[PDB]
């Protein structure tokens, strides 16, 4: 009896509303000894560099806090028929858990 | 059934920024 | 010189998995070293969580 | 041999011989983040009747016609591998190039997530040798590569009369694809679903071949 | 294999006309697999165009009253102390609980929105959760 | 085809033409169905439908390619530019 509208009407991405200054939790899936790719959810993921404090604490599978900005964040140019996609979210990190 | 999308006034819109002297003479 | 062996039989299916790409052994070795790299990364993560020649 | 061709055309009369209905669920596709899409500016032209609506400049791919076109694509790839077919995963993407190549090796298939040169499947008479059996089926999990431009393998497939079952998202060109299906292909947990559904299709096509080999071997 | 003209149209009709001619005396297997289970649209080649004039995109959006409720909630208060967990399909955050309380109070029978809003606020304050708002 | 020698150019043209084929539906294998009035670049070609009791009042190359295809009764008319490939 479950249709399609009721599936995304109660979806978290529709409950959060706008993606501007929202407290979201994420996980770590890949580290390139410099960046902490946080996969909070959705289509893309967030990126951030290693902070000066708690460097060894953030490992693969660390629950942190993010401000959650634009999910895709794209912008068209002058002479471009379409806009490019960076596949990045870029959210400001807050604290631990 | 009654969960169809309705095109309304489109919320999530903050008041546009005005000038620093628009409200004065 | 070392003649190139035949990788396909009478049925037509090649014997190597990564054959429809020009280079087969090079890409297989690349896949193997990438697997070894990710295995070493997983082993290093597990170790951190559970604490002449040319 | 007429008996060898009659046993192959028997499951064609059935609307769902392999039973590909219980492989997915109406609720499992929602938890895997499939209905998601890009922005409203990067939306391709041939992508209007495949989108249910927008959610703050975010198109939502409808799962109603998605599951309809998905079962018609899985059933098409099932009968190909059943009659000694050759598949090829061509998806130039630098994020999951390891999981795609291993699923084709464990099941005895073929993958191609590397750089595409020039005269591969087109000029096969002076590259791989004299006569080479070209793959009669190419699976495009990621149509757009790392430059945002339609790949050349989908253009050369229709040239040599070769079908292609690809996964079109919202910024591709689903014109030369004979079995398109609107669906996201950029989420980490989403691409693991399509890669596993294609693995289960092999376990019901080539592994199910033994069920019909014993029927013809009774005579000699 | 056969005709190398992909700009004409779909491959099904071209292969059918090539087999019906007499130059290719071999029935393809993929052709039989295709005609055994036809899809819904022939893969024809259509040259993309660019919109001009009054031609727009006939793609409707998705909006509800809950969006306006959450907008008013964010304008009055702001972000809650609970973090959104997108991994849980049925994750009830602060905004979801707020809109559920709002709709279950509206189902009664009142016309003033400010009274319902302050009633929901007092109810959520006296329940247990304390929304640390700004001054 | 394009090459340096005549025989090599002919061989290249044949090898490229044996791989590029089309298909034309014919009414009774002598005349096409309806009449088409289309244009290509600056070559306005227009043909009609003729019964079995009619000759071939088309261009030399047009008559040649229609005999190669299988058309025996057709009346065409070209105007504007006089280009072969177009
Ligand atoms: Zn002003
Ligand atoms: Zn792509």
């Amino acid at each position: 009896v479950e249709s399609f509208a009721s599936m995304l009407r109660h979806s978290p991405l529709t409950q959060m509303g706008p993606a501007k200054d929202k407290l979201v939790i994420g996980r770590i899936f890949h580290i390139v000894e410099n960046d902490l790719y946080i996969d909070f959810g959705g289509k893309f993921h967030c990126v951030c560099r290693r902070p000066e404090v708690d460097g060894e604490k953030y490992q693969k599978g660390t629950r942190v806090r993010l401000r959650l900005l634009d999910l895709e964040l794209t912008s068209r140019f002058l002479g471009a028929t379409t806009d490019t996609t960076v596949l990045e979210a870029n959210a400001v990190l807050l604290g631990i858990q | 059934n009654e969960d169809l999308p309705i095109s309304m006034e489109n919320p999530y819109k903050e008041p546009l920024k005005k000038c620093i002297l628009c409200g004065k003479h | 010189p070392r003649q190139r062996a035949i990788q396909w039989g009478e049925d037509g299916r090649p014997f190597h998995y990564l054959f429809y790409t020009g280079k087969q052994s090079y890409y297989s070795l690349m896949h193997d070293v990438y697997g070894m790299l990710l295995n070493l990364e997983k082993h290093q993560s597990h170790l951190q969580a559970k604490s002449g020649s040319r | 041999t007429d008996f060898n061709d009659k046993i192959l055309n028997e499951p064609l009369k059935h609307s769902d011989f392999f039973n590909v209905k219980e492989l997915f669920s109406v609720r499992s596709l929602f938890d895997a983040r499939v209905h998601l899409g890009h922005k409203a500016g990067c939306r391709h032209r041939f992508m209007e009747p495949y989108i249910f609506g927008s959610r703050l400049d975010h198109d939502i791919i409808d799962l109603e016609q998605t599951a309809t076109h998905l079962q018609l694509a899985l059933n098409f790839t099932a009968h190909m591998a059943y009659r000694k077919g050759i598949i090829l995963f061509i998806s130039r993407n630098r994020q999951f190039s390891y999981l795609i190549e291993n699923m084709a090796r464990d099941c005895g298939e073929y993958a191609h997530t590397r750089y595409f040169r020039g005269g591969m499947l087109t000029n096969a008479r002076l590259l791989f040798g004299p006569t080479v059996r070209l793959p009669d089926l190419i699976i495009f999990l990621h149509t757009l590569n790392n430059i945002f431009e339609p790949h050349v393998a989908v253009r050369d497939a229709a040239k040599m009369n070769i079908p292609t079952v690809g996964i079109v998202d919202t910024n591709c060109n689903p014109c030369l694809i004979t079995y398109p299906v609107p669906g996201n292909d950029d989420s980490p947990l989403a691409v693991h679903l399509y890669c596993r559904l294609f693995q289960t299709a092999i376990t019901r096509a080539k592994e199910k071949r033994q069920q019909v080999e014993a029927l013809y071997r009774l005579q000699g | 294999a056969g005709s190398r003209l992909e700009t004409v149209g779909s491959i099904f009709s071209r292969t059918r006309d090539l087999v019906r001619a007499g130059v290719l005396k071999e029935k393809p297997l993929w052709f039989d697999v295709y005609d055994a289970f036809p899809p819904l649209r022939e893969p024809v080649f259509q040259r993309p165009r660019v919109r001009y004039g009054k031609a727009k995109a006939p793609i409707q959006d998705i909006w509800y009253h809950e969006d306006r409720i959450r907008a008013k909630f964010y304008s009055v208060y702001g972000s809650g102390q609970r973090a959104f967990d997108l991994f849980n399909p049925n994750f009830k955050s602060t905004c979801q609980r707020f809109v559920e309380k709002y709709t279950e109070l509206q189902k009664l029978g009142e016309t003033d929105e400010e009274k319902l809003f302050v009633e929901t606020g007092k109810a959520l304050l006296a329940e247990g959760v304390i929304l640390r708002r700004v001054g | 085809g394009k090459a340096t020698d005549r025989m090599d150019a002919f061989r290249k043209a044949k090898n490229r033409a044996v791989h590029h084929l089309h298909y034309i539906e014919r009414y009774e294998d002598h005349t096409i169905f309806h009449d088409i009035s289309l244009r290509f670049k600056r070559t306005h070609i227009k043909m009609k439908k003729q019964p079995k009791g009619y000759g071939l009042r088309c261009h030399r190359a047009i008559i040649t390619i229609c005999r190669l295809i299988g058309i025996k009764d057709m009346y065409a008319k070209v105007s504007g530019s006089i280009n072969m490939l177009s």
